[PDB]
RNA sequence: GAAGACAUUGUCAGGUGGGGAGUUUGGACAUCUGUUAAACGAUAACGCAGAUGUCCUAAGGGGGGCUCAUGGAGAACAGAAAUCUCCAGUAGAACAAAAGGGUAAAAGCCCCCUUGAUUUUGAUUUUCAGUGUGAAUACAAACCAUGAAAGUGUGGCCUAUCGAUCCUUUAGUCCCUCGGAAUUUGAGGCUAGAGGUGCCAGAAAAGUUACCACAGGGAUAACUGGCUUGUG
RNA sequence: UUGACAUUGUGAAGAGACAUAGAGGGUACCUUUAUAGUUUC
RNA sequence: GUGAUUUCUGCCCAGUGCUCUGAAUGUCAAAGUGAAGAAAUUCAACCAAGCGCGGGUAAACGGC
RNA sequence: GUCGAAUUUGGGUAUAGGGGCGAAAGACUAAUCGAACCAUCUAGUAGCUGGUUCCUGCCGAAGUUUCCCUCAGGAUAGCAGAAGCUCGUAUCAGUUUUAUGAGGUAAAGCGAAUCUUUAAAUAUGUAAGAAGUCCUUGUUACUUAAUUGAACGUGGACAUUUGAAUGAAGAGCUUUUAGUGGGCCAUUUUUGGUAAGC
RNA sequence: CACGGACCAAGGAGUCUAACGUCUAUGCGAGUGUUUGGGUGUAAAACCCAUACGCGUAAUGAAAGUGAACGUAGGUUGGGG
């Protein structure tokens, strides 16, 4: 078989190897209880859309997306500007 | 090849012109008021080698 | 430039490998026979080293 | 060798096949009894083969002689006209 | 050689089938059509600095081209190409030996 | 003072441009007949005597007729030297050409009709890795030519006469695509040919160095196997 | 080294064309003419 | 380039390289102009220097 | 050799690598010049040379094919090892015998032609049965005037002298990869050459 | 009479990686692969896990596209058991 390999470059110098995957995954859980004290009765993410997801091939599920509307939040009956204080993602665009 | 004399003669490194021993720039008078409308009487004071 | 070129030349007036402006066609097979009789290592020329048939 | 395609993407093209022989994998085991020993077209399993994740049906072995409603975005010749053997229809959904 | 203006072979045009008479023409290569494929892209690369990039056959020793014979019928006007050997002097029609 | 909407400067375009820069500057090669070649085949040498890069709408097909090279005996002109005529004539003639085969109610010479030198794609033979290119042979499906008929014809009586990738170009279909959706130009595709690489399984290419540089190869003459002497 | 474009403006004459400004004139026409204009060498 | 002095340097402008107070419609880029088309685009006519043609030159390469 | 000048020389200063400077040798430019020295790119590339580190056991080669700007090298085939798989007497063989083919060489012949009328020895093709023979009749869109035939079968009949000799550390099949692709000598035959360790 | 070797000690030459092919061992088997990431911890170990995703279960076309039972998944021949 031929095979294709994409190695004439000087590729020694930039090879990246992590040794770090469990280190930084312990240096990981210290920022989530970090965060977690800071803001302490605070549920340390906002509240995510339900979001119907694009591109034929995936638009069977559904999906967590960014934030809800300008509309969503006032048929809730509030606003938008207090609902991002009260912890709740709103997207305008 | 090398660079042939002629294109070595214009950097002036070696070809100046030797100037230790002459007199002077050998100009006529600056053509002011009284040259141009009138003469002006002059002395000859040395006649000199250059 | 692109006038002297070969290929802009031959259209002017209207194959051996030397042939140029200066002498002529012929003058290159002329004037390389004095380098002709050498042997590559093919013998050299006119020097075949056979038997004819001589009938 | 043919023709260029210029910013070519797959998922324009996701569309796996399902032969006729799988065709009762996607009701799972305890289900998969009952609706074997009922031939009723009162009661017909639902097959929805898009949320399994399967874009055609075609159609390669037999299958047994119980009514069945299929969903799918594309079905073939022999794999409709098997079903209909069967006594099942086909909803065409998208 | 020598060919007749007319010649009748078998044609193929989803109706004839079949022998039919044809008249003869001789192939002629067409335009150079710069807008092609092969044009463009020998253009751009062609600008810029680093001179001729493509290759320049030189070494020519062929005499001759072969005879291309397209044949266009008479009935149906579907034309199709028939081919001959080399040949040096090509004229066709009158001069019966 | 001079000069003036020109010069100058900026950007593209043609001409010139070893003063300068980069690089290159091949090793009976593709073929067919005879022979070397030693009773299957294959078999070398810078063995050998010779051919080819064409030619022909007939010098390709089919059917009918007929016998050639050459000699003997004869006809005003006319003889050894045209035409006439008979006797013998296994081919001693001829077939596009080298050469070797093969050929007589023919494959030659004369007349009659013609396009099978076509379309569709497979099987097989030769060089052979049983790859390609070339050339060739036998079938099947058509559609034809010819002949009273059987049959014969997929080019030349058999062995030599030739060309991939990318690119360009025509023919085929009247089809497929231009990816937000259509129309009309345009472009790209599938099928089958052409344009050519003669270093012919296919690079685009001039010299010199004794001023020379480098990696490597190779020498040593004079014992063939009685090898040399005085008589063409 | 040669051409084009830019830098690059303003005049007076000359040769045209239009826009306008009336007269005539056989939706118009078209020989005429004035001017205040925009441009072509 | 030639190489003191004395003495002498003859012929050829075809090639080659220069040269020009020559010639003029042969080739001839970009830009611009005209025509066709729905347009991209295409074919035209025109076109500076050089080249081509004509003239000069050998104490220019040279051929004597 | 030259020795009053185109002389010799100290210090200052100017020109720096495709550059300088040269009364011209490709000279000189820090013992380096037909292109200085320093460090980095750099462990540049080599189809060329040299080297390659422990023992025993088993098997064991090639210098040849076709293609290549190929001739000190590659790709392909051949030869070689290793792994094994399906089976188990089996189809066989660098060999003879019986039968039958094809050859045109040595000899023979020129009272054969002008280069074969005849024809060996040695080498070579194919057979010596079970996948066979025989009988009867089934299938078909082919074939024939015709179920006539071709081809494949149903069924029935024939055993180990079942169709010559000798032998057979099994026979068949498949992956996978190494090294090699510079050869040389002798008998016999032969070419080229006077002959040659040609 | 081709090249290297005066002698001794110590150094001294088929290595690592990405993508694969044949073969062999092991796990599961129409599936398989926990380790990008989350949970947890005696803390770079071990143990646990979600949705995806990669390869496989369908090919063939240049493409628009289409997409596998006449029959006990067939008939004949040779077959281990």
């Amino acid at each position: 078989p031929i095979l294709k390999n994409h190695f004439r470059k000087h590729w020694q110098e930039r090879v990246k190897v992590h040794f770090d995957q469990a280190g930084k995954k312990v240096s990981r859980r210290n920022a989530r209880a970090t965060r977690a004290a800071k803001i302490a009765p605070r549920p340390l993410d906002l509240l995510r859309p339900v979001v119907r997801a694009p591109t034929v091939k995936y638009n069977r599920k559904v999906r967590a997306g960014r934030g809800f509307t300008l509309a969503e939040v006032k048929a809730a009956g509030l606003t938008a500007a207090y609902a991002r204080t009260i912890g709740i993602a709103v997207d305008h665009r | 090849g090398r660079v042939i004399r002629n294109q070595r003669k214009g950097a002036g490194s070696i070809f100046t012109s030797h100037t230790r021993l002459r007199q002077g720039a050998a100009k006529l008078r600056t053509l002011d008021y009284a040259e141009r409308h009138g003469y002006i009487r002059g002395i000859v004071k040395q006649i000199v080698h250059d | 430039g692109t006038g002297k070129k070969e290929k802009s030349r031959r259209i002017r007036e209207g194959r051996v490998k030397g042939e140029n402006f200066y002498r002529d066609s012929k003058r290159v097979k002329f004037l390389n026979m004095y380098t002709s009789g050498k042997e590559i290592r093919r013998a050299a020329s006119f020097q075949d080293s056979t038997i004819p048939d001589a009938r | 060798v043919g023709m260029r395609y210029f910013h070519k993407q797959q998922a324009h093209f996701w569309k796996p096949v399902l032969n006729l022989d799988k065709l009762w994998t996607l009701i799972p085991e305890d289900k998969r009894d009952q609706y074997l020993k009922s031939a009723s077209k009162e009661t017909a399993p639902v097959i929805d083969t898009l949320a399994a994740g399967y874009g055609k049906i075609l159609g390669k072995g037999r299958i047994p002689n119980v009514p069945v409603i299929v969903k799918a975005r594309f079905v073939s010749k022999l794999a409709e006209e098997k079903i209909r053997a069967a006594g099942g229809v086909v909803e065409l959904i998208a | 050689v020598n060919v007749p203006k007319t010649r009748k072979t078998y044609c193929k045009g989803k109706t004839c089938r079949k022998h039919t008479q044809h008249k003869v023409t001789q192939y002629k290569a067409g335009k150079a059509s710069l807008f092609a494929q092969g044009k463009r892209r020998y253009d751009r690369k062609q600008s810029g600095f680093g001179g001729q990039t493509k290759p320049v056959f030189h070494k020519k020793a062929k005499t001759t081209k072969k005879v291309v014979l397209r044949l266009e019928c008479v009935k149906c006007k579907t034309r199709a190409q028939l081919t001959l050997k080399r040949c040096k002097h090509f004229e066709l029609g009158g001069e019966k030996k």
